[PDB]
């Protein structure tokens, strides 16, 4: 139905999604349950670790464009990344590699996330009709190897320890590498300009090299959240004053707060909705036991089937708002599950967070899939970087707010831990509500700017 | 996903024994353990447990006899049963569930070991 080289960047994004998914799944668990954290410290450094995950993509776009071409990039990117799970693998036996090799994936997603997309752009004349539907099978992929990792990789980490599902990230990653190696020749007329001309191997040091001062800045911002804080805080005062000085940039402004919420939302599913599965849901649902950090796996599971039915069925603002009121009523969903349809042993159905997952799955679809394309019909470089930037920033934000979630390890009784899911998911979808109506109010007004 | 349990037996009131719950494939350490028991013609009813990072949690009648505790090297939960009574007896399970929480009822936990019967008689010696 697509070219032929639809199918090797559909495998490669799907392994190299694996690998990410396998450790974001089980992280938090493993800062806890391994590292000894309490459950605030995992949720803040696991925010660290996500804003640099998301915040660093920006540069991997770059690195594609101008600096060593979209392919080389994939190479290079897989590389890394690879060596970022042997690394947290290897962490087991010296764990104070463990931020260094968490900083490793953190870059080396950086030089890849960016770059498949653009690739498979280029794999279809310039407004090919096919475009649309590759592009959500692409999304599918992302989904389907999320949908296996999330569901396999805690199973595998409580039955065979966490070097080996780090590992198995690794051999993702390799597999990723092996099928894009494979697969080369149906790409040889497909590339940005640098891919073209011999390698630049001034311009591959100065990435490397800027990759491990990275790559060391990550470790550090991770181990010491506290300071990650100011540095973003005043990045971000610094970038709104400089944006304030440089009217369809206002509504990539309040686009991007919106989606500031929207992330500060997606971040909670690793963290606080985590435990809150651990602590307060049952762990059987139609009869099958599960490890209850597979929970995460609803997510990807609702994509993988609603981006098709979607994709078969206004316009920017509006399906912004539609999203935000989507997370409202996935957040207003847990906390009424946990204060009135909860057992005398204080734990909930899985088909409450089944519906939680569901509702913030089909937010995910109206806003992030639908975002920075249409902030890109409203724009430059600039804007990019302010977006990974406030994006990066929001998980921050998120994996602190997830905090007030945080059990105390001595804690036994569901019982005790169920009023603070329940407050703190519904102050949550009461001010995601909130948000999402004054969305609504402004969506003619911002629609007006559009034109 | 298979709890073994071990250590059962008949014993006199006063006197002292040790339960012990071992898992096959999962690690152990990532459960909280809760020991149910069984009398005859009662429920199941919580006794005591520890959660995956060293919280405990007992029934009240048994606070000050019972101790619960976990040997993370050997992968094994172990009871220890003082000061025992006649109302003791039962045939006790060791549960396992993910995580934190110790849940008072049966249903809150997925595997199950097969049971152990503790007797505890009222003999004492002759004066
Ligand atoms: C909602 C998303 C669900 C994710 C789907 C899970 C994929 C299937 C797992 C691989 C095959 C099953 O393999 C195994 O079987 C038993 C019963 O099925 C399950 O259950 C057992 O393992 C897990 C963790 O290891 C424990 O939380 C669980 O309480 C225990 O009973 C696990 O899921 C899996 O360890
Ligand atoms: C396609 C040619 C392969 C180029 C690999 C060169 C790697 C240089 C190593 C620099 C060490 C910092
Ligand atoms: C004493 C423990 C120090 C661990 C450092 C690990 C670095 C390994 C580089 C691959
Ligand atoms: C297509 C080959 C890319 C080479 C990049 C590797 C640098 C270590
Ligand atoms: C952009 C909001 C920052 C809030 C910090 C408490």
């Amino acid at each position: 139905q697509q070219p032929r080289p639809f199918f090797m960047i559909f495998f490669v994004e799907l392994w190299e999604r694996f690998g990410y998914y396998g450790v974001q799944g089980v992280l938090a668990v493993f800062f806890v349950k391994q590292l000894g954290f309490s459950q605030e410290q995992a949720f803040v450094t696991f925010g660290a670790f996500a804003a640099l995950v998301y915040g660093l993509i920006s540069i991997g776009g770059y690195v594609g464009d101008h600096l060593l071409g979209t392919k080389r990039t994939i190479v290079l990117g897989a590389l890394v990344l690879a060596i970022g799970y042997f690394m947290t693998g290897m962490s087991l036996l010296k764990p104070d590699l463990i931020f260094i090799a968490l900083g490793t994936i953190a870059v080396g997603n950086g030089l890849f996330k960016a770059n498949p997309a653009s690739l498979l752009s280029k794999c279809y004349p310039p407004k090919d009709p096919r475009l649309d539907g590759a592009f959500t099978l692409f999304y599918m992929s992302i989904n389907i190897g999320s949908l296996i990792a999330l569901s396999l990789a805690p199973v595998i980490a409580d039955r065979f320890g966490y070097s080996v599902t780090y590992n198995l990230c690794g051999a993702g990653l390799i597999i990723a590498l092996l099928v894009y190696i494979a697969c080369r020749g149906m790409v040889k007329d497909i590339g940005s300009e640098p891919d073209f001309r011999p390698m630049s191997f001034s311009k591959l040091l100065y990435v490397l090299l800027g990759s491990v001062v990275m790559i060391f800045v990550c470790a550090w911002l991770m181990h010491n959240v506290e300071v990650a804080n100011l540095v973003l805080i005043v990045l971000s005062i610094v970038v709104t004053i400089i944006f304030f000085r440089q009217n369809k940039m206002f509504v990539a402004f309040v686009l991007m707060l919106e989606a500031v919420v929207f992330y500060i939302l997606y971040a909670q599913m690793p963290t606080s909705l985590n435990f809150f599965a651990i602590n307060n849901v049952h762990h059987e649902i139609l009869g099958f036991s599960i490890n209850p950090v597979s929970f995460q796996a609803l997510n990807p599971f609702w994509v993988v089937l609603a981006s098709p039915i979607l994709a078969g069925i206004l316009s920017m603002p509006m399906k912004f708002t539609l999203g935000m009121f989507m997370c409202s009523l996935g957040f207003l969903t847990a906390a009424a599950a946990g204060m009135w349809f909860a057992d005398a042993q204080g734990l909930t159905s899985p088909w409450f967070i089944v519906l939680v997952y569901l509702f913030q799955s089909l937010g995910e679809l109206f806003i992030s899939a639908l975002g920075l394309a249409m902030i890109a019909a409203l724009v430059m470089g600039f804007i990019l970087g302010m977006w990974f930037l406030t994006q990066a920033a929001a998980f921050l934000l998120g994996g602190y707010v997830a905090t007030f979630t945080a059990v105390p390890d001595n804690i036994t009784d569901p019982l005790e831990t169920l009023p603070v899911y329940t407050n703190v998911f519904g102050k949550i979808g009461l001010v995601t509500l909130g948000v999402a109506v004054v969305m609504l109010l402004m969506v003619p007004w911002l629609k007006r700017m559009i034109a | 996903v298979q709890l073994v349990e071990s250590g059962g037996g008949l014993v006199q009131a006063g006197g002292s024994l040790r339960l012990s719950c071992a898992a096959s494939g999962p690690t152990l350490s990532n459960y909280a353990v809760g020991w149910f028991r069984q009398a005859p013609g009662k429920e199941r009813e919580f006794v005591a447990g520890i959660n995956w990072s060293s919280g405990l949690r007992y029934k009240d009648v048994v606070k000050g006899r019972f101790t619960v505790s976990r040997d993370n090297v050997k992968d094994t939960v172990y009871l220890q049963m003082n000061s025992l009574k006649p109302e003791d007896t039962a045939v006790y399970y060791c549960a396992a569930r993910f995580g934190g929480m110790l849940p008072l009822q049966p249903s809150g936990y997925a595997n199950w070991g097969q049971g152990t019967q503790v007797t505890v008689s009222s003999h004492h010696h002759h004066h």
